[PDB]
């Protein structure tokens, strides 16, 4: 019988990959630039939410 | 670099320095020292310029020299301009092919050739 | 643009908010902000308002965790130095700092001033000029009703 | 220090160059008489101590004069200085300038600077 | 000059030593790359020194 | 969660590169920008005008019309023409 | 889950790289703080769930992680960062 | 940089490589070859040799910049090197990047 | 008051081909850099202007007290030009921008003019302390201070800059502290 706790972190494992897949996106682009790059700006807050 | 004399491109140079001068239209027989003293190639060093007359100027595949002077390699018909109307009278040529490209250089200005060739019965197809 | 537009929404909301924070998230420097919003007013035709310190205050108040008697005793000596213009044509941000360091050091939960300087994103040593300029009429700008820890005459000076 | 540098110098040019002699087929004694040679013209102008020597539109020109001769600038009596700049400010007619690895020739004597500051006003 | 001349065919036998490199892999096309790598510095400072024989 | 610079760092970095360094120059010396696409075709035949555009500061628009008068780009069959050297 | 497993999915993360500059970020301790409801002034009130049905509220937690990052120029030399509660 | 080719010690150095060439005992560009390394070894030790940092004072009476490289004519500059003061009525300065 | 002219901007046109690198070496007095502008920089110490110099031979004088100052800087700019061998000409030329300075002496209250004309000034506290006032009859744009001070600029002509101050002179009477 599934718990309510797991069924929610397999969830947020999904989350929390789109939300890595972001933040490479968003550092690939500020390496091309080569100006410098930002953790803040690359993680999206909105998908985690 | 496989084989080369002095500055890069120094040989291709003084074929393009013989076009130039004809389409400027100055014309005079240049010895290969010559041609090095007026582009200011004249102290290229004796190795260089014996490398440029026994390799350079054989290796070019259309270099033409008419006995003691070479002819520029590009263009081995003189640029007349003139008898462009005999060659459209003949159409099984088609003109032997008359580029553009190679008119305005000869002896008068785009703009002028433009002005002459709507007057002219002759016309222009570009694909 | 989207940053420009923003910073007029604001204005047209009657809630401003400050261009250093649209800079935080706006890659766009703020000269070129502000450039493009001025050419934005043009295009919508949209007046131009002044900014209200209490909106500002509410917030760098917070961050500093400041309690609501202190907030509202800053928000007090600001709208009076204004009024007074014990400071000449001085942005509300710079002014609102040091009526935060006074009304904090006032009070038992004093701040330092370069902390307050960080969250409100002024310079320190403006916030010290602004407050040198208010600090003879400091018991004047305090609120009849507030309790001091520290009195306006033994307030430290900076 | 300034003369040793300059004979340091010397000493590497002719080391450095000793290989190139020889693939030319140069003799070296001829390498070592360019040596002696370049030291010898120092001697012979005193200018730095050695270490071998010790051993309408028409009209425009109505306007005329306003202009500084071109001929003033060069007269080869100029002291001369070689220097990098690191940068160069200019504010109104206002000059600074930032120098580095410089050497100053003034009053027939060579000064070297790490950095130098220069104001001048135009 | 006649032992220049077999000097320069000693330099003929270090190419021979750097065909052998050549098959092995680098010093070849490191020594071209070196000069091209000189020959933009030297541009850059052609353009200098007529400028300074212009001003003194 | 909130912050007050007056400009992003990454974008005041660019700018001082930008001032520092300024990527190409004017459109001067056609002559000597000739003489180094020699240069870069004795080197190689085919030169890829991106390499090019490293080497000469012209301008990428007057160097292809300096390009266009002594080669002719080829696609090689792979497309992505790059310029080479013209036979004539 | 809330305790334990949201920092075990950060902590078994695999480090993402993008380069040639290379920058490393690595997601490490999670700090998690009581809920929050942001006001149109942007000052944070503490969530009630009685007051959270009447505004239509959603009951819920920020979350934050530390993230270090590090960064090699290929000339030997590394640059850390300390990024903390993002 | 080939300024340092244009100094006492270079120019020196230069005529000399000219009278070998005159006399035929160096083949001709051997002398260009012995300028290049010059400027390499000259620019080394000018880089890592140390020396005294210095202020002055001055009037600029023209400027030229070209190909990156800053010409100065300095008319009434005081340069002042230690305790010693230094008066000059004309003085010019080159300045390569 | 009376406004103080700062700066005359004036465009002349030679209407001959100029070549940069030999203008700037000729000249003296001229720095190019060609990477940051194709305009050669020649100045002269009689009158403190700026001269920018290109193919075109457009030539424009900036930095002028007075509108005959330029034209006379323009002129000696030209005739050295026509000394380094380029014909010089001029061709229409035209003051495209009249700058004057002047202080009212009474301070301003920058809130009082906003509330009354705020299609008419536009001000943002900080983006800059300075208030900023366009009118529609006169084409300039007027700056505004608590101190009084008052920066009239991009007037076509000397008489736009004076009415546009008298224009606004009652306002910041109206709006003095």
């Amino acid at each position: 019988l599934d718990l309510a706790g797991p069924l929610l972190a397999f969830l947020f494992r999904g989350m929390f990959k789109n939300l890595l897949k972001e933040v490479r996106i968003y550092a690939q682009k500020f390496i091309d630039r080569g100006k410098d790059f930002n953790l803040e700006l690359a993680i999206k807050t909105r998908i985690i939410s | 670099s496989g084989s080369s004399g002095y500055k890069f491109g120094v040989l291709a140079k003084i074929v393009n320095y013989m076009k130039t001068r004809h389409q400027r239209g100055d014309t005079h027989p240049l010895t290969l020292d010559e041609i090095l003293d007026e582009t200011q190639h004249l102290d290229i060093g004796l190795k260089q310029k014996q490398w440029l007359m026994t390799e350079a100027l054989v290796n070019n595949p259309k270099i033409e020299v008419i006995d003691g002077k070479y002819a520029f390699k590009p263009k081995y018909n003189v640029r007349d301009k003139k008898a462009l109307l005999r060659l459209l009278d003949q159409h099984d040529q088609r003109g032997l092919g008359g580029i553009l490209l190679e008119d305005i250089e000869e002896a008068l200005p785009n703009s002028q050739k433009a002005v002459k060739a709507l007057g002219d019965q002759i016309l222009f197809v570009n694909r | 643009i989207a940053s420009a537009c923003l910073y007029i929404a604001c204005r047209q909301e009657g809630v401003p908010r400050t261009f250093k924070e649209i800079c935080a998230v706006s890659r766009i420097s703020k000269k070129e902000i502000g450039r493009c919003f001025k050419l934005i007013l043009k295009a919508l035709e949209t007046s131009v308002d002044l900014i209200t310190t209490g909106d500002f205050m509410s917030r760098f108040c917070s961050n500093l965790c400041l309690p609501k008697q202190v907030q509202m005793a800053a928000t007090h000596i600001a709208r009076k130095a204004v009024e007074l213009d014990l400071v000449p044509g001085r942005s509300p941000i710079s002014v609102a700092a040091a009526a935060i360091y006074m009304a904090s050091q006032a009070s038992a939960e004093k701040r330092t001033q370069k902390e307050i300087g960080d969250i409100a994103g002024v310079a320190d040593v403006t916030i010290r000029q602004s407050y040198r300029l208010i600090y003879p009429r400091a018991p004047d700008l305090f609120p009849t009703d507030f309790k001091f820890d520290t009195p306006v005459d033994k307030l430290p000076q900076l | 220090t300034v003369p040793k540098l300059y004979r340091s110098v010397i000493e590497d040019v002719i080391n450095d160059v000793r290989d190139i002699f020889l693939d030319d087929g140069v003799d070296e004694q001829v390498l070592m008489e360019l040596k002696t040679l370049w030291e010898n013209k120092l001697m012979q102008s005193r200018a730095v101590d050695g270490f071998h020597s010790e051993e309408e539109e028409e009209p425009l020109n109505s306007e005329d004069d306003v202009s500084d001769e071109e001929g003033q600038e060069l007269f080869d009596t100029e002291n001369v200085v070689v220097c990098q700049y690191d940068k160069i400010h200019r504010s109104k007619n206002k000059w600074k300038f930032h120098l580095k690895d410089g050497i100053m020739n003034l009053n027939g004597r060579d000064y070297i600077f790490s950095k130098a500051i220069g104001d001048a006003e135009w | 000059a006649q032992l220049k001349f077999f000097e320069q065919l000693d330099q003929i036998e270090k190419q021979r030593k750097d065909e052998q490199e050549r098959e092995i892999l680098q010093l070849r096309l490191k020594q071209k790359a070196k000069e091209m790598q000189q020959q933009e510095l030297a541009q850059m400072r052609q353009r200098d020194a007529n400028l300074t024989a212009l001003a003194a | 969660t909130n912050y007050k610079p007056v400009a992003n760092h990454q974008y005041n970095i660019e700018y001082e590169r930008k001032k520092k360094e300024d990527g190409k120059r004017a459109r001067a010396d056609k002559q000597h920008v000739l003489d180094m696409l020699f240069s870069a075709f004795e080197k190689h035949q085919y030169y890829n005008l991106k390499d090019l555009v490293d080497i000469t500061k012209q301008p990428v628009v007057y160097l292809k019309e300096i390009l266009k008068e002594i080669g002719v780009q080829n696609v090689k069959g792979i497309h992505k023409n790059t310029w080479e050297l013209k036979p004539e | 889950f809330i305790q334990m497993s949201v920092q075990r999915i950060v902590e078994d993360a695999p480090p993402i790289d993008l380069q040639p500059p290379r920058y490393l970020l690595k997601f490490e301790q999670i700090y998690l703080s009581k809920p929050t409801h942001w006001e149109r002034d942007g000052a944070p009130s503490p969530m009630m769930p009685n007051e959270a049905r009447l505004r239509n509220l959603t009951y819920s937690a920020p979350l934050y992680v530390d993230i270090t990052k590090t960064v090699i120029k290929e000339g030997e030399e590394q640059l850390q960062t300390q990024h903390q509660k993002t | 940089y080939q300024l340092y080719r244009n100094t006492t010690l270079g120019n020196s150095l230069q005529e000399s490589l000219d009278e070998l060439i005159q006399s035929q005992q160096i083949t001709p560009q051997l002398a260009l070859q012995v300028l290049l390394q010059f400027d390499k070894a000259i620019n080394a030790a000018l880089a890592q040799r140390v020396r005294n940092r210095v202020n002055f004072r001055g009037s600029l009476n023209t400027y030229r910049f070209c190909d990156n490289v800053w010409t100065f004519v300095l008319n009434d500059v005081e340069f002042r090197e230690v305790t010693e003061l230094i008066k000059v009525d004309k003085v010019k300065i080159v300045a390569c990047d | 008051i009376v406004p103080q002219l700062q700066n005359i901007v004036s465009t002349v046109n030679l209407g001959c081909k100029l070549d940069l690198k030999t203008i700037a070496l000729r000249a003296r007095n001229a720095e190019y850099n060609p990477k940051r502008f194709a305009a050669v920089i020649m100045r002269i110490r009689e009158p403190r202007t700026t001269a920018l110099i290109f193919s075109s031979g457009k030539m424009v004088c900036t930095g002028a007290k007075s509108e005959e100052q330029s034209r006379l800087a323009a002129r000696k700019y030209a005739r050295v030009v026509q000394k380094l061998g380029f014909p010089a000409k001029f061709l229409d030329f035209k003051i495209q921008n009249m700058v004057g300075s002047c202080d009212v002496k009474f301070p301003i209250r920058l809130e009082g003019l906003v509330l009354t004309h705020q299609q008419f000034s536009s001000y943002e506290p900080e983006l800059f302390p300075g208030l900023i006032y366009r009118m529609i009859k006169p084409r300039i744009v007027l700056l505004i201070f608590v101190s009084g001070k008052v920066v009239l600029t991009g007037a076509k002509v000397r008489a736009e800059i004076y009415e546009a101050f008298e224009n606004i002179y009652p306002i910041l009477k109206g709006f003095r502290k």
